[PDB]
């Protein structure tokens, strides 16, 4: 199959900005019956994706001259010259020219904002959960930006992975962060074998984790 | 103008058949093809197949075996067809108008989330988060709700019914073995907390499951 290699992966812009977004075939796309079929969608949250370019550069019916896709052969271009608030949301390349048809992996248009530490909290497991014998310590990571994070928990000083579920928010339309919830789920009797829970948040802000922790028999 | 209506289950049962109609208006199959495509939050936008407007079929490789497109050009619809699905078959399912030459004639059909499992409805288990005995208080306090093991998608979760607006994130379900989680957040300010009442309102209409949840300090 051809691959298409969409970058970057996500692109941070102002409004106003101008942006440009690249598209990477592994095989020249040809023509079929004189027309090169490589066509650029733009999906928003909860929407089926939308038609943008067509034919590499053709511009679909009421998408505004903002836009504009160029290239040929294996590279090629979409570009906004002036980015407007609707234009946020992930865009995909697509080529028709070779069967399997193939997509990008998506270029997601964001929006910049001041950089922003996480607020971290912890919660150690309600008394109701561990009647049913079961134990979840929850931590949570809010409004944070940029999006890119990472959430280490810790048992007794040894980190721990098994049991581990993470959860992100889309970007606020308001405040433009991000924000993330990890759970540590284990057995009352596993939970009570450990006293020390940490929850690690490395994130650009800082270059030491933020850290927050709770000991069992304190509690 | 255009439109792409599509129908069919929401839920499919592992080892069994997903089939969607795509109902088409605005343009006919006489004239156009019609390709299906998936997205899932793994592969992203995955083409499976497409039937020519002359009635004609591809399919991409891996799903040969397992796929049929085929149409009634008078009634303008589209069947997709797919045998033995499973878990790694959860997607959103569409059919569209794709590779196109004209300014116009061209759509999506709105989607069909299509998830794959045995799991029963079951209504969730519903725990509050209250801040642990030796935290220390800061000037906003956060709290939350942990909503565990329910099936199907989705719930929705409230604060003192709708008072409680600003401050509030409820994140997306998460697959724990056969069943859903989620959690809420809510900040409120310290002074605020508990000598003003903050309970989370869970519904999962699945299971006609109302709860309400007091989050009350350990
Ligand atoms: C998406 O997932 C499907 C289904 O995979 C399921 O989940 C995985 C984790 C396994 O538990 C599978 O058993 C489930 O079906 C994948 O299809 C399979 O891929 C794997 C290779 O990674 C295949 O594994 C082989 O299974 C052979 C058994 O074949 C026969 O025997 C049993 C009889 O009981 C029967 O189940 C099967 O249908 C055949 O009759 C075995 O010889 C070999 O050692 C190896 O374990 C497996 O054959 C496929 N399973 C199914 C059900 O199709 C997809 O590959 C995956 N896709 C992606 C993109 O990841």
């Amino acid at each position: 199959d051809i691959l298409m290699n969409q970058t970057p992966l996500s692109l941070p812009v102002s409004l106003g900005d101008q942006a440009s977004i690249s598209c990477r075939s592994s095989q020249y796309i040809v023509h079929r019956n004189g027309n090169t079929y490589l066509e650029w969608y733009l999906q928003k949250p909860g929407q089926s994706p939308k038609l943008l370019i067509y034919k590499v550069s053709n511009r679909f019916s009421g998408v505004p001259d903002r836009f504009s896709g160029s290239g040929s052969g294996t590279d090629f271009t979409l570009k906004i010259s002036r980015v407007e608030a609707e234009d946020l949301g992930v865009y995909y390349c697509f080529q028709g020219s070779h069967v399997p048809y193939t997509f990008g992996g998506g270029t997601k248009l964001e929006l910049k904002r001041a950089d922003a530490a996480p607020t971290v909290s912890i919660f150690p497991p309600s008394s109701e959960q561990l009647t049913s014998g079961g134990a979840s310590v929850v931590c949570f990571l809010n409004n944070f930006y940029p999006k890119d994070i990472n959430v280490k928990w810790k048992i007794d000083g040894s980190e721990r992975q098994n049991g581990v579920l993470n959860s992100w928010t889309d970007q606020d339309s308001k405040d433009s962060t991000y924000s993330m919830s990890s759970t540590l789920t284990l057995t009352k009797d596993e939970y009570e074998r450990h006293n020390s829970y940490t929850c690690e948040a490395t994130h650009k802000t800082s270059t030491s984790p933020i850290v927050k922790s709770f000991n069992r028999n304190e509690c | 103008q255009v439109q792409l209506k599509e129908s069919g289950p929401g839920l499919v049962q592992p080892s069994q058949s997903l089939s969607i109609t795509c109902t088409v208006s605005g343009f006919s199959l006489t004239t156009y093809g019609v390709h299906w495509v998936r997205q899932s939050p793994g592969k992203g936008l995955e083409w499976l197949g497409v039937i020519w407007s002359g009635g004609s079929t591809d399919y991409n490789a891996a799903f040969i075996s397992r796929l049929s497109i085929s149409k009634d050009n008078s009634k303008s619809h589209v069947f997709f067809k797919m045998n033995s699905l499973q878990a790694n078959d959860t997607a959103i399912y569409y059919c569209a108008r794709m590779r196109i030459t004209t300014d116009w004639f061209a759509y999506w059909g709105q989607g069909t989330l299509v998830t794959v499992s045995a799991a029963k409805t079951t209504p969730p288990s519903v725990y509050p988060l209250a801040p642990g005995s030796a935290a220390q208080t800061n000037s906003m306090v956060t709290l939350g709700c942990l909503v565990k093991g329910y099936f199907p998608e989705p719930v929705t979760v409230t604060w003192n019914s709708g008072s409680l607006s600003s401050g509030v994130h409820t994140f997306p379900a998460v697959l724990q073995s056969d069943l859903y989680t989620l959690s809420s957040s809510v900040t409120v300010p310290s002074s605020t907390w508990p000598s003003e009442t903050v309970t989370c309102n869970v519904a999962h209409p699945a299971s006609s499951t109302k709860v309400d949840k007091k989050i009350v300090p350990r």
